[PDB]
């Protein structure tokens, strides 16, 4: 297990931190969107943190997918009930959270949960590049993974207001990393006496 | 089924953690169901899965103004509500079904509710002076939505009779003060052997709060209510009409 | 060459059990002991007890017979037969000499409910049931003195045509019972049988040789004035002209082989109209007679 | 199955009678087939029925002038055609067939035809100008309809491909003299284990009148032809997208 | 609980049978006997014989060993190897010491087959085909002769970076397979194993990091100037600065472990473009030569 980071919002030095937990408040707690993101292990984002990433930074044959896990902060009085669904690859992001309950899904809570660990499936149908020559292809798509307010964050008179939910990412044995390529990276200053 | 297919959340509003809260009184789902008899020249048949999994309508809130909901059945098994790919087609229904409402509120919160499935509900309407004996039944009131609708005289249940002996139909008492957990198991109820998708609406869906919802000043001031559905034993068929191909 | 099938929906083991014919009760349970008896000794007051058990002169020994009664009486009159007792006036059919309300003899009846208020709160404490009917006639004049006449009643069954006047051939007719007695003569006793198209009443679309339910489209529950085409009556004068008394006919309505399915609270509200419980949503009234105050009588 | 369900018509344009004509090579639905493996986090799952019946797409007329057709899979299977209730949402599909071809004649006409089925037939398309290297394959043309497409060159197949050696591939010969008859059964065929919903289409099916149509005047002057199709053992799974619900 | 289930798609009865080893033939058959032979005796003319069976000197007797020919030579050359026998000059890159050609000593190039025609035809009989593979070099002046000098080699995995000029760190790398060798020493033999993403050759979408397959919309199979990114080959001139001789170097590709699928109809129109098989649709010719008239020849 190595946490993820998901809200990569800040770029500056000392907000440095919050990258990595995001917040549950209780401002709309019906039906919009916390956040979402990919399932590509190595090529941006969330999975260039984790160290499956940057492991899958040293290959051509991913998954970067599976179980996850996630941690909540919660003081010890919040309940509430979150709506967490997978998207397979080849297609649109629901657009309400009825939507997304249809499918696979899960709805958590805060009652005695402190965990969750979702695993994503895996499917391979498609080419992922057959590229004679580079600059005449651009089609890569892959599933994404949601998560819905499915009721507001309750909360007694006393108790703080903002929580932080946490995210974990691990895999299990049955994917395996092949093509050994050399890495490619920035991670020099060229001054290196 | 399980947790999962399509919607895997599984943490409502609070986010709560700690197990579940069920209360089983049956042994893990007792075996099917029959098939009964007909006098005609139809004969239906099974979808098996696809509806076997669960389903989570919208949550509607409770708030101190609040008088109660209502809901009927099968409106929301149809395209009002997030199911409709095999409800609209066929001709003959019936199943039986696992309804769970699963409340959640803080230590400081006080309040108590009241489920209850009474078959055949029709309506009276509001009426007050409406006159009408047989004229036009309502289809704008009658059938609502997924949301369902608030009531308007919950003492006289909006239809005459009196809410003091609901308690003569299935019924647990959603309480505030200890559980938040309220399974329930309704079976066929129909004098026909099979059901028709059509106005011939099935039983409805109760929940009145007596004791009024009530806190003080500061914490969360509404409470959310969560539906879920599962509908044991169904079966879809029936169908003729104009040009065909 | 098939690779999906799951139905599951089952459970395995204690099912059912031996079979065996003893329906006789028999000393069960004793005792058990809990703590030391005090009243405020700290968690509860107030504590309970137990019994072991006997019925009446069968089991256990029978030396002793110390009923509550010496044999008042019968202690079942709470069934549904014995709820279902009485035989009510339904139908006050009233045939004048001349007049307005039915000056060709016919009279035209049909078999309901709301014609009693109190019968219909009676009947509706559930959803479905399933009984048998009989029926009595008494016919006399206003005065109340009986006179030398001879009457003609018939049965209609459900969707038959209307007779409208004395001159048309349903009264005559093949299929349609028909009864013929001199009122001089004792009543009229007779039985209808179950005649529901389906295995309880319940109204809706059961009705008329074409569509019904709600939301019409193809059909009308009207039926020119007899909404609802059922089991209704008919009943002329016998005679090629008119007859030389006034007649008040009447009627007398009894269930038999009563039982109720699904029962439902009964009313709190006044009825309104037929074949829909409205209610005065704007005259809500209370239920019982309220006092004053909570903490005085 | 059998010969009904909705379409229970069986009698074509001469409206013939006197039993059927099949001619059967295998055991009577010689069993199931198998399941394969996979590499990656995907799986896919069975529809079981509702697929498993018979469908009969429209007629096309044969004429002297013509010059015959052709069918991309699984094309004719997506809403292009009588289906299409189960085939646009999933994303694995997989299936063999049983394709049956009847035709109907007087004994006084003279022709005979030729169906093939050519595994991976990616069309060349009409070209002789048209300089493509890689750009942009066509939608237009391979993917006409259920109706399918009437061919430009049939001696070089619009593709380039000799018509005369076609015979390499599973073949019968549609003969006006004596029968009508044409069953045929195609297994899967694709390198990897399962197939898309996609651009990634199948077999193509070939059906070329090499003696031409002839006749006297007077007579009928075209003859229908039927194509009716059984897809033995399919699946149907996969779907990920935005906003779910 | 459960009311629907149905898959059948099975055939019972004869399914297999019993396991045996006996790879020999035996004398099958003999003679039977039908009617009287003439010549137009009015049904058929030109009737039918039969033998029995011999298989060689294994089986029957081994007395006499009269082949047709006093053991010419092998009668196995048919085989998919035999076939794919010689090895074909795929590869002519071209160094010129100065010009526009290869200027900057570096030389890209990649595998493919369009750049022999008849290599072309000879392996598009199929639609699946799995082999491995084999490269030998030859360098040597345009007027052929050897010269001191070293030269660098180098594979490059599909989806790897292009190195374009000499001064690329891609030139370096660790990942990808290099070989250094004098061009004064024999040719560098080498082998290359089977690179595919499946288990047969073929194209659409099996390139680029992103999307591809037919229609286009989130990538372009063209990736600038090398489309289809696969298994390229690179070549330099070892040195700080330019070399002092011109170089033709020569490539040798030939298949081994050669397993076909699915044979087609081969081709009878000339070939156009690269992955698109298009034809001279106004230019159509016939295939083969035609003769004046078909009662002579
Ligand atoms: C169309 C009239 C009723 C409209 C629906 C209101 C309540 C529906 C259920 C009760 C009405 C039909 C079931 C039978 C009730 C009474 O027992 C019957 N009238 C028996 O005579
Ligand atoms: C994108 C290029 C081909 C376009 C489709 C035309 C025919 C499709 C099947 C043949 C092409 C791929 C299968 C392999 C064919 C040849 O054997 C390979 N080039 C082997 O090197």
């Amino acid at each position: 297990e190595t946490i993820l980071e998901v809200n990569n919002v800040p770029t500056n030095a000392t907000s440095l931190m919050e990258r990595l937990r995001f917040p549950v408040s209780a401002q709309a707690g019906k039906g919009e969107l916390c956040a979402v993101f990919r399932a590509d292990p190595g090529r941006s984002g969330p999975w260039q943190s984790t160290l499956l990433g940057q492991l899958c930074g040293y290959y051509t044959q991913w998954s970067g997918s599976l179980e996850v896990t996630f941690m909540f902060t919660g003081s010890f009085m919040a309940t509430g009930k979150m709506l967490i669904a997978y998207t397979p690859p080849g297609g649109p992001l629901p657009k309400d959270r009825a939507t997304a309950m249809l499918g696979t899904h899960v709805i958590w809570d805060f009652g005695l949960q402190s965990s969750v660990t979702l695993v994503i499936p895996w499917i391979s149908n498609t080419h992922y590049r057959a590229h004679a020559r580079d600059g005449v292809f651009d089609y890569y798509t892959t599933g994404l993974v949601s998560i819905w307010y499915q009721t507001n964050y309750v909360v007694p008179i006393g108790a703080p207001n903002t929580a932080y939910i946490i995210a974990l990412a691990a895999a299990q044995k049955n994917f395996t990393m092949k093509l050994c390529k050399d890495a490619s990276d920035i991670l020099q200053t060229g001054t290196i006496q | 089924s399980d947790r999962v297919a399509q919607l895997t959340i599984g943490n409502s509003t609070i986010t709560t953690q700690e197990a579940a809260n069920i209360i089983v009184g049956y042994g893990e789902w007792p075996s099917y169901c029959s098939d009964s008899d007909a006098t005609a020249v139809d004969k239906p048949t099974r979808p098996d899965v696809s509806v076997n999994r669960f389903y989570t309508l919208d949550t509607k809130l409770w708030e101190k103004s609040s008088k109660g909901w209502y809901w009927k059945f099968p409106d929301v098994l149809t395209e009002t509500g997030v199911f409709g790919q095999n409800a609209q087609f066929h001709y003959l229904y019936r199943s039986g079904f696992c309804i769970h409402v699963q409340c959640n509120a803080s230590k400081f919160h006080q309040g108590a509710l009241l489920v209850a499935v009474l078959p055949e509900y029709v309506i009276g309407s509001v009426a007050g002076g409406t006159g009408t004996e047989d004229t036009h039944p309502p289809y704008k009131q009658t059938q609502p939505g997924a949301d369902g609708f608030e009531l308007q005289h919950p003492y006289v249940l909006d239809a005459g009779i009196p809410i003091s002996q609901l308690t003569v139909c299935p019924h647990q008492w959603i309480n505030l003060r200890t559980n938040n957990c309220a399974t329930i198991i309704v079976p066929y109820i129909n004098a026909l052997p099979f059901d028709s998708a059509l106005n011939h609406c099935n039983f409805g869906l109760l929940v009145v709060p007596i004791s009024p919802l009530d806190y003080d000043q500061g914490a969360t001031p509404v409470i959310p209510i969560t539906i879920t559905l599962a509908p044991m034993c169904s079966e879809f068929a029936g169908l003729r009409q104009a040009v065909t191909q | 060459g098939d690779r999906v099938a799951d139905v599951i929906e089952s459970s395995i083991g204690d099912s059912v059990s031996r079979a065996l014919t003893r329906a006789l009760p028999a000393p069960t349970g004793q005792d058990t002991q809990v703590s030391s008896h005090r009243l405020d000794t700290g968690k509860v007051p107030a504590l309970q007890a137990a019994e072991i058990g006997a019925s009446s002169n069968a089991s256990d020994e029978s030396m002793i017979e110390t009923r509550c009664v010496l044999n008042s009486h019968s202690t079942a009159e709470t069934t549904l037969d014995s709820f279902f007792s009485r035989a009510g006036l339904v139908g006050e059919i009233d045939l004048p000499l001349e007049g307005t309300t039915n000056p060709n003899g016919y009279a035209n009846w049909d078999i309901d409910i709301t014609g009693y208020a109190q019968m219909r709160r009676k009947v509706e404490l559930f959803t479905y049931m399933r009984f048998d009917a009989e029926f009595t006639f008494v016919a006399c004049t206003p005065t109340g003195q009986v006179v030398p006449q001879l009457l003609q009643y018939m049965f209609v069954p459900p969707g038959a045509p209307e007779p409208d006047s004395r001159e048309s051939l349903a009264w005559q007719t093949a299929t349609n019972p028909s009864v013929f007695v001199k009122l001089s003569d004792p009543p009229a006793q007779v039985s209808v049988p179950f005649m529901s198209p389906a295995s309880a009443y319940q109204w809706f679309y059961d009705g008329y040789p074409t569509f019904g339910e709600h939301k019409q489209e193809k059909d009308l529950e009207y039926g020119a004035c007899p909404n609802n085409m059922m089991g209704t009556f008919s009943v002329r004068t016998v005679g090629t002209s008119k007859s030389k008394y006034p007649l008040v006919i009447r009627i007398y309505m009894r269930m038999k082989h009563v039982r109720a399915w699904i029962p439902r609270p009964m009313r709190n509200q006044n009825y309104l109209f037929k074949a829909n419980p409205n209610y005065a949503g704007n005259f809500i009234k209370p239920t019982g007679a309220s006092r004053t105050a909570i903490t005085t009588l």
